[PDB]
């Protein structure tokens, strides 16, 4: 019920994905999890009268940066968040980020690839999941470090002594209810996810909401024997799936 | 055969907007024929498209903006928020009608009537700027949004329409504290070229300012504004 | 039973896969999300102010039992401002603010039940409201229903000797007779400018300013409700009932403590042992 | 009738109020737009003589 070899990463397991002038390659694929069994059609929001700026080739590619490094030191359920689109709104965002700060609203879906190599003598497993409305930092920034902060019951007011919980609660015991995929070092080096456009309205005003956060969480602490690689860094490939932009105005310096 | 009935709890209640009739007391009253009658409307939407006057220099409001013989780019001629709750629209029917409702959707049309001398010439840049990066601070910053260039000539007025650009299918009609659902940009007006004239003619001119609802405008959920007094 | 759970999917099995067995199916229609929420549940206890029926309205709270109520299954109130207009919160405050106090009964006003099991990110529903007076003797109650995002400050009295609540075209309901059943029932549409409503959180602010405090999205309630009446020493419970519920995108529910004790459970709610 | 699949209702008689009054009104929007109904009613102010053709023939300069 897996498809065919080992010591080395084989056959139907070999997968590639061309985005524009960008292409991803993996020799240890377990599959692509199209998240709600639906992709982004790239349809125009019916809330806007404004024809959209869609189909740009220079925007429909994979941006590739580094998350963190996975160590022996991480306890289970510590995570790092990567709020979309905000992560790609700056310099590392290319023409995407560029076109984005000039428009009022965006309507996109994401296609991610998170990567982490090790060896056959290394033990550990990560949980990679995508979540709509997951509680992120105020300033919609990627997590600087790994933490377990504010998990399971949310962040309540310093003064709220007996308050039961807060709305930013997150029962990590159930984190698998979100479109996810495991990154088991004995099984794979990659994780491929895809998620549709989902929001409270036909199109988003991205600058002030982060509808989706990409979470990388440890579930089974990294175990290895002396002589093996001591720190495993994690990198992610992210591509906006059929972004439809509308509400063209100025940039400046605006608010990002 | 008396019929057994289960009396609901909510019994005895009076509902102000209840969708039903009550007891008649004077039946078979024939009315006085009024068939010679003209001028009836059946929808508010039917008369919401007639432009009424925007108030400039509020509170000493004047139904016009004034064009100069100088086209500064850093200085607009008018800047209006696109919200039915603006002080500018406060006495237009669009605004007076709208205020009896909860949400709106569709196009708003701003009509500009040139009232200067026929000898006079000018060119204005009118733009609509969606929220996100504040209000434009120059014509140069404005021109990056939806705009139109209005050239003066044999045709006196120009009709500008602000496109319904929004996340939400509808928008809140009264601004209270601004929010993502409330407001939606700004309309600014500027002289591209200055207003020109030959000798013997006034150096400035008044442009009548009106507003109406476009073919696209819709309003839903009837309610009631906060009680006021014009005095 | 050999699987590969790293895919994000794992195949549905019955005791017929690995062993010599047979499927045990028996139809039930009680797990549908619509039937489950088509049951009424309380949001809290509310009160009226004196001579309210013939005077202007002013936000008020009897014993953290206010005058108005935002129609939402989520937290709201904030006991420190019981004489102010109820605002929605992002946390549930409970009884006391100090180690030594107690969590229940809570002081905020929320659908605890809803709050506990709302395993969806977004929802859509029509709301059915029941006002149940705690008296089995005569009660007079006037209610004003204002759609979300509309004027919710019914403070100026326009007609002499008529409540400021009883003004308008905005929906008003009134019960008060010797032969009534004391209670009030009504159903309210779906009035948010939002396509669908966040059920737990909304990662975004409330303006273009990005002026911090994420959590709640503007105008995502079903309306504020104002109250005035005749029997002011009597409070009444407010119950919410979700009509034609639609839930989108699965997500975790709320945490349940670990028996410090043993190995299974019971009854012995939210403390230490039991 | 119907998030999923049907709530708590089992009354034989057909509702008193109509669906349009008892329930909201699920609407759908076309990504591409909707043309308004060319006229919202029969009310209108009219413009005659807008044009020409017919009068004290063509001494009309030219």
């Amino acid at each position: 019920d897996q498809n065919t070899e080992e010591m080395e990463n084989l056959s139907d397991r070999v997968s590639q994905d061309t985005a524009g002038n960008t292409v991803t390659n993996t020799q240890s694929t377990v599959g692509r999890l199209v998240g709600y069994g639906t992709v982004h059609d790239g349809e125009h929001p019916a809330s806007c009268a404004d024809t959209a700026s869609e189909k740009i080739l220079a925007v429909e590619r994979y941006y590739t940066f580094k998350v963190n490094d996975w160590t022996s030191t991480q306890k289970p359920f510590e995570y790092i968040r990567i709020p979309l689109p905000h992560v790609l709104s700056g310099e590392d965002g290319g023409v995407f980020g560029a076109t984005l700060r000039r428009h009022y609203l965006v309507k996109t879906g994401w296609r991610v690839q998170v990567q982490c190599n090790a060896s056959q003598f290394h033990a550990g497993s990560l949980l990679v999941f995508m979540a709509p409305e997951y509680p992120t930092l105020d300033v919609f920034a990627m997590d600087n470090r790994w933490s377990k902060d504010n998990l399971p019951n949310g962040t309540r007011t310093q003064t709220n002594r007996k308050g039961p919980f807060a709305m930013d609660h997150q029962n990590f015991w159930q984190w698998t209810l979100y479109p996810h995929q495991f990154l088991n070092l004995r099984t794979n080096t990659t994780v491929d996810l895809e998620v549709p456009y989902v929001n409270i309205a036909p199109t988003s005003s991205w600058t002030q909401h982060a509808s989706w956060t990409l979470v990388i969480a440890v579930v089974a602490p990294l175990t290895y024997s002396t002589g093996a690689s001591t720190s495993l860094d994690i990198t992610a490939s992210i591509q906006p799936v059929r972004p439809v932009f509308n509400g063209l105005r100025h940039e400046v310096l605006s608010r990002q | 055969s008396p019929i057994p009935v289960t009396i609901r709890e909510h019994a005895g209640t009076w509902y102000s907007t209840l969708p039903d009739s009550t007891v008649p007391i004077y039946g078979k009253t024939p009315v006085a024929p009024a068939n010679y009658m003209v001028g009836e409307y059946k929808d508010f939407l039917e008369i919401a498209q007639i432009p009424t006057f925007i108030g400039n220099k509020m509170p000493n409001a004047v139904p016009y903006i004034e064009a100069s013989n100088t086209a500064v780019k850093t200085q607009p001629l008018a800047v209006y928020q696109v919200t039915l709750s603006c002080s500018c629209l406060a006495n237009t029917f669009l605004a007076a009608l709208s205020r009896n409702f909860a949400q709106y959707r569709g196009s708003l049309v701003y009509t500009f009537v040139f009232t200067g001398t026929a000898m006079m010439k000018g060119k204005f840049l009118i733009a609509y700027t969606p929220p996100g990066a504040g209000k434009p601070t120059s014509r140069d910053q404005a021109m990056q949004a939806t705009y139109a260039i209005w050239d003066l000539g044999l045709n006196s007025s120009y009709s500008f329409t602000v496109p319904f650009i929004s996340p939400t299918h509808f928008r809140m009609v009264g601004t209270d504290q601004a929010n993502i659902t409330n407001v939606d940009g700004w309309v600014t007006v500027w002289q591209l070229t200055p207003l020109t004239y030959p000798p013997g003619c006034p150096t400035s001119a008044k442009i009548l300012t009106m507003v109406s609802a476009g073919k696209d405008f819709s309003l839903k959920m009837p309610i009631s504004p906060a009680p006021w007094s014009p005095q | 039973g050999v699987e590969n759970a790293e895919k994000g999917v794992t195949e549905n099995t019955d005791a017929t896969a690995d062993f010599v067995a047979q499927p045990v199916y028996l139809p039930e229609n009680q797990t549908k999300v619509a039937f489950f929420y088509d049951r009424s549940s309380p949001i809290g206890r509310f009160a009226v102010k004196s001579g309210s029926l013939e005077s202007g309205f002013a936000p008020f709270s009897n014993k953290a039992c206010p005058n108005s109520v935002i129609l939402t299954p989520g937290p709201q109130f904030d006991p420190a401002y019981d004489q102010l207009r109820p605002q929605r919160l992002t946390e549930i405050w409970g009884n006391g603010n100090e180690e030594t106090s107690e969590v229940f009964p809570l002081k905020t006003k929320q659908d605890y039940s809803f709050c506990l099991f709302s395993p969806f990110v977004y929802y859509k529903c029509d709301l059915e409201v029941t006002l149940s007076p705690h008296t089995s003797g005569a009660h007079g109650l006037l209610v004003r229903w204002c759609p979300t995002g509309t004027p919710t400050k019914p403070t100026t009295q326009v007609l002499h000797e008529v409540s400021s609540l009883s003004e308008g075209r905005t929906p008003q309901v009134y019960s008060a007779g010797p032969g009534t059943s004391n209670q009030i029932s009504f159903v309210v549409p779906y009035n948010s400018p939002l396509s669908v409503l966040p059920a737990v959180w909304y990662n975004g602010h409330k303006r273009f300013d990005n002026t911090g405090d994420l959590g709640i999205a503007p105008n995502s309630d079903f309306g504020t409700l104002f109250f005035a009446g005749t029997k002011p020493d009597i409070k009444f419970t407010v119950y919410l009932r979700y009509k034609n519920m639609r839930v989108f995108c699965p997500r975790p529910t709320v945490f349940f403590p670990w028996p410090t004790s043993g190995d299974k459970i019971d009854m012995t709610p939210r403390a230490g042992v039991l | 009738n119907n998030s999923s699949s049907e709530g708590n209702e089992g009354v034989i008689i057909n509702n008193f109020y109509s669906n349009q009054y008892q329930n909201s009104i699920d609407l759908s929007a076309n990504a591409t737009g909707s043309d308004p109904p060319k006229t919202y009613g029969q009310f209108s102010n009219l413009l005659s003589g807008a044009v020409n053709a017919f009068s004290n023939m063509l001494p009309l300069l030219a």
